[PDB]
């Protein structure tokens, strides 16, 4: 059973916060189901459940704002959120509750979780990144290890995915947390190492994707 | 909906080493506590379930204990890989309390950073904008500063930086630094330095290029 | 042959002894006290009725009744029986032979009705002999079904059978008509104390009824199972320890929001000198997923 999360990355204040999770892999049917969500660098805040069947708590701070409901023919549920401000700003995540029952005792627990989505509460208005190159040679060059990169610089809201060759390197890979600018603007960059002698003879892609803009972008990092 | 207290914030052991992470209940919740692993840009993922149950596929290493208002969850021997945030959460009502979480850090022997640089691209010249990137690569403790310098002229306020997470394999840290200029201003100097201080280097060292050559 | 000599009884003083209130769930009752003088002229075999209003009986929560003898010192003055009106007919033996100045005294308990009286409140309760009667209104308070958070349950205990060996047991659970989560019940022994009853797959048995309309629940547990769907093949009963069973509700949407009335019916063992002493146990979660408890205890006295 997988989860995933989808809907805007992107909110305006005093506006509503739609998302949906979708089930895969299982069915929705006979259970309960969760949303918790974690402002960047924080902790967890449960925000209510819903049964299949359609029934739903809320946690008492949020519920003047919360609406779930589910379809179940789709396999999915989904939580609106009213009333948006900047505390809103959070990754949302979707999970199967289980309640530990008579053999447990009572209790209840969450597992599995889907892979949390970023929301941004924001007056702003989304920008896709532009990407540069960060290209090998000899001063990316020591012990063996080549490093080389990309910039993926000027856009908004975060996040930013990269990914190298597709997927088909994962080995070396470091992107780094994104930087604010002056500019209201973020910028990251994402680098990896190779053997120095496979840049003569492989061919290295960066895979950007600024899902708030649909903005993608695939580079190819050449030697200098 | 149950007052929890988790210590300590954030802990660094080394490998092999035994771990313990506590939750404190302000009042009974019998068995009703569970725990929960956050690896770096993943969500939560459940270890632990009512106060000693092991999830499928987690390693015997882990261990939950405890009931009523004290509960402890144990790491025999910690491994490279078992690098998170740790999370009580108890389940006696909704909405469940989530613990404040633990920071695990992993303790390692000292590692120097590779220190490369990047120029600007051509293409990013073009837009009216040069950003030169530093990096240092491998390193530990996460403790280094890096130094710009444009044609010996010391850089202040017009770079940024940030630090990768601690790896799971080798437990060392990465680092990259951008500095910012106009085209203009890139193109009337010669000398691009970063320099970095770091535990594992024996004094500072200088990475530089010359625009062009 | 035998003359029904009920008109010739003299100096008859009927009494019914109670409180203001008659509670038969803790298993209360009255005492019927008859006196009277019998004529010299009377002989074995005459006899003499008792009228028993309906919304008595004499075996409360034992299965048959056994009417006391009137004794006369240490001898048997008559012997009773009740007729299928639920009147006691008592037959003089030869005791009165030959006897002048014969007078009788008789107590014995008797019990509200559950099916003649379903509901708390006021009853005008008539006994007497001949045209000899006594009356006394009563409240009947039946009381009310234990109640902690979301979790309602009662019980009571009747049709006990020391010559088979058998009790029954009506149990409602969930008669608030509250939302419950997994719930299951338990049926037990009540803890310190020596109980009587054997309760395992080949001691008990168990039948389960839906009720779509709480309405139609008598206060004193009087159930006619035609009234209510019998559901017994869609929960799920079992013995998962000694002296215990088990009854779960599995429904398609893991709640229930409706009563049910669980009717056990069990054996007692020969062997024990103790009371028969019984521990329902209602769980199940509530809303806010709260895990709760809740018990209650039947016992009577052997």
């Amino acid at each position: 059973v997988q989860l995933q999360e989808s809907g805007p990355g992107l909110v305006k204040p005093s506006e509503t916060l739609s998302l949906t999770c979708t089930v895969s892999g299982g069915s929705i049917n006979n259970s309960y189901w969760s949303w918790i969500r974690q402002p960047p660098g924080k902790g967890l805040e449960w925000i209510g459940y819903l049964y299949s069947s359609g029934r739903t708590n809320y946690t008492p701070s949020l519920k003047s704002r919360v609406t779930m409901s589910v379809d179940t023919s789709k396999n999915q549920f989904s939580l609106k959120l009213s009333s948006v401000t900047a505390a809103d700003t959070a990754l949302y995540y979707c999970a199967r509750t289980h309640l530990g029952g008579f053999h447990y005792g009572g209790g209840f627990w969450f597992d599995p979780w889907g892979q949390g989505t970023l929301v941004t509460v924001s007056s702003a208005s989304t920008k896709g990144p532009s990407v540069f190159p960060l290209a090998p040679s000899s001063k990316s060059t020591s012990g063996g290890t080549a490093a080389l990169g990309c910039l993926v610089k000027d856009y908004f809201p975060e996040p930013v995915t990269v990914s190298w060759n597709s997927g088909a390197l994962t080995s070396g890979v470091h992107t780094f947390p994104a930087v604010l600018q002056s500019s209201g603007l973020y910028s990251l960059s994402s680098v990896v190492t190779v053997p120095s002698s496979s840049l003569g003879t492989q061919t290295y892609i960066c895979n950007v994707n600024h899902k708030p803009s649909n903005t993608k972008v695939d580079k190819k990092v050449e030697p200098k | 909906d149950i007052v929890m207290t988790q210590s300590p914030s954030s802990l660094s052991a080394s490998v092999g080493d035994r771990v313990t992470i506590t939750c404190r209940a302000s009042q009974s919740i019998t068995s009703y506590l569970n725990w929960y692993q956050q690896k770096p840009g993943k969500a939560p993922k459940l270890l632990i379930y009512a106060s000693s149950s092991l999830q499928s596929g987690v390693p015997s290493r882990f261990s939950g204990s405890g009931s009523g208002t004290d509960f402890t969850l144990t790491i025999s021997s910690l491994q490279p890989e078992d690098f998170a945030t740790f999370y009580c959460q108890e389940s006696y009502s909704t909405p469940p309390t989530f613990g404040q979480g633990t920071k695990v850090e992993i303790k390692r022997t000292v590692a120097a950073p590779s220190v490369f640089i990047f120029p600007p691209s051509d293409e990013q010249l073009k837009s009216g904008t040069a950003s030169v990137v530093c990096l240092l690569n491998n390193f530990y403790p996460r403790e280094a500063k890096v130094q710009w310098k444009v044609d010996n002229a010391l850089q202040s306020g017009n770079s940024q930086e940030s630090v990768t997470e601690q790896d799971s394999k080798d437990s060392t840290y990465s680092l990259s630094s951008t500095l910012t200029l106009s085209k203009a201003d890139y193109e009337k100097h010669k000398v691009y330095a970063c320099e970095v201080t770091h535990q594992g280097l024996s004094s500072p060292v200088t990475k530089s290029f010359n625009r062009g050559e | 042959a035998g003359t029904d000599i009920t008109n010739q009884l003299t100096d008859v003083k009927v009494t019914i002894d109670s409180g203001t209130t008659v509670y038969p769930h803790q298993a209360g009752y009255v005492k019927l006290n008859y006196g009277f003088s019998v004529p010299n002229s009377a002989v074995k075999g005459d006899t003499f009725k008792i009228t028993v209003p309906k919304e008595l009986n004499l075996n409360g929560v034992t299965s048959t009744a056994k009417v006391p003898p009137i004794m006369a010192g240490d001898q048997v003055l008559a012997n009773g029986v009740i007729d299928s009106d639920g009147n006691v007919i008592y037959t003089f033996t030869d005791y009165v032979d030959n006897k002048e100045n014969v007078t009788a005294n008789i107590t014995m308990p008797a019990y509200i009705d559950p099916e003649n009286v379903t509901k708390t409140g006021n009853v005008t309760l008539t006994t007497g002999i001949g045209t000899n009667t006594a009356s006394k209104t009563v409240l009947i308070d039946y009381e009310k079904y234990g109640q902690f958070h979301n979790l309602s349950i009662k019980g009571t205990i009747d049709q006990i059978d020391k010559t088979n060996n058998t009790y029954r047991q009506t149990i409602y659970v969930n008669p608030s008509g509250d939302n419950v989560v997994l719930p299951a019940l338990t049926g037990n022994l009540i803890p310190n104390t020596k109980s009587n009853a054997l309760i395992d797959a080949k001691n008990t048995d168990i039948k389960v009824y839906r009720v779509d309309n709480a309405n139609d629940l008598s206060e004193s547990y009087y159930v006619n199972p035609s009234d209510f769907e019998d559901v017994t093949n869609q929960v799920r009963i079992s013995f998962p320890n000694a002296n215990q069973y088990k009854v779960e509700f599995p429904t398609d949407d893991d709640q229930i929001t409706t009563p049910y009335i669980v009717v056990v019916n069990g054996h007692i063992d020969p062997a024990s000198t103790g009371d028969l002493a019984l521990r329902s146990t209602f769980y199940g979660y509530d809303s806010n997923f709260i895990w709760r408890s809740m018990s209650w205890d039947n016992e009577v006295a052997f």
